């Protein structure tokens, strides 16, 4: 079983601009953890297995939920240390392309259908529960989780939002979107990292690392 | 891994 | 309207290894141009829209055509030139760990399901319809077309296997995977490029030009 | 993009 209550529930209970953008996503991070523990079954899996599934997820995750939070900031986004970073700053900072890409396929579309919370802990614990993660031990257990927080997510959209049946679809078709940005994000880091002037912290550091 | 090993642990 | 007879139609109507690879890409970009044009609505689009959305997805739109015609290949592929690359052979030039990504993320996926032609049609008419596509001078009337697409495989898929009710779901949340592979495949050959020793061809090169 | 112009031309 998966409940969107609960999930819903995980949510709400963890409720230079390149620098700044860093220190947050660190700060995420310790926070992301505790959100996943209370996502139905995934601490009942198999350490290593969350391990592999945070490990592959944590970027889409925490992009996920800063971007459905600055649903109400007109072309910038809220930091989850209170800062409002601005497009202008992102350009002026040399990721200017990137910051657009955010606010145009994500905080946009999330703003213009009035994405709740709900929505958005059911796409993340999808994401969360990603079956191609290298390494598992049982892809099949993680995919039967995928399926059952999918099942649930269609039954919330038809139920509290009957009038628009291309919702559920609408939802699950960011998701390409969210995996791109998750990418070029990453790559912006190891180039900070390889550059070497901006602090990039413990926990963001230990991400950096092989497998 | 192990600050993640750490916070999964509890 | 967007009915997936068409869609079906337009798939039946156009039915070292790197070097072979580069060769079948070329190849296919060529019959790419008339697969879309039999598309639903595609050539009505304005001339600069339609270079626009086969420019952001040739390379998503490619993968998907090669990986479903793989689904009778043990651990290989089969390139539209007629020849059979086998994972082996992906190893030993380099390319091995993104050649088992598409095994396993995709070619075994579409196999597992027997994802059907008319689907496969569907899934790369919705990649073709990107809203995202950069520069497009009208995305709502992309999203219009790309939701028509989706309201048709939706009622397709309920029809055609009632007792699968998580299988559209299943569908769409292949196209991340797709997403993350093209971004690869395509990171690869830019690297192909510059080495200078692998021939590249001229619609595969101008592919390959800033816009 | 003059090939792909041309081809989608017809
Ligand atoms: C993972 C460290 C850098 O992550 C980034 C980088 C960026 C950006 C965002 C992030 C980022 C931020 C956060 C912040 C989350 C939060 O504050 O809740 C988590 C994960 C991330 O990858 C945006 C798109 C805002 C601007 C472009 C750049 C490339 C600077
Ligand atoms: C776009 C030229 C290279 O495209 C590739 C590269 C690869 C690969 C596939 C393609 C590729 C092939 C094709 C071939 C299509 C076809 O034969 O119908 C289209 C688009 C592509 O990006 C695989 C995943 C097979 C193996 C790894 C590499 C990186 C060598």
């Amino acid at each position: 079983d998966m409940p969107v209550e609960r999930i819903l529930e995980a949510e709400l209970a963890v409720e230079d601009p390149v620098t700044n953008i860093c220190q947050a996503a660190d700060k995420q991070l310790f926070t992301l953890v505790e959100w996943a523990k209370r996502i139905p079954h995934f601490s009942e899996l198999p350490l290593d297995d969350q391990v592999i599934l945070l490990r592959a997820g944590w970027n889409e995750l925490l992009i996920a939920s800063f971007s459905h939070r600055s649903i109400a900031v007109k072309d910038g986004i809220l930091l989850a240390t209170g800062l409002h970073v601005h497009r202008n700053s992102a350009h002026s900072a040399g990721v200017g392309a990137i910051f657009d890409r955010v606010l145009t396929e994500l905080v946009s579309k999330m703003r213009d259908m009035q994405m709740d919370k709900t929505e958005l802990g059911c796409l993340r614990a999808i994401v969360l529960f990603n079956p191609d993660s290298k390494g598992l031990s049982n892809p099949a257990e993680v995919e039967a989780l995928r399926e059952k927080v999918y099942a649930s997510l269609e039954a919330y959209c038809k139920h509290k939002y009957p009038e628009q049946p291309g919702r559920f679809a609408k939802l699950l078709l960011r998701l390409p979107a969210l995996r791109s940005i998750g990418l070029k994000c990453l790559e912006h880091l190891f180039f900070f990292k390889l550059i070497g002037d901006t602090p990039i912290d413990t926990f963001l550091m230990e991400m950096l690392e092989a497998p | 891994h192990k600050i993640l090993h750490r916070l999964l642990q509890d």
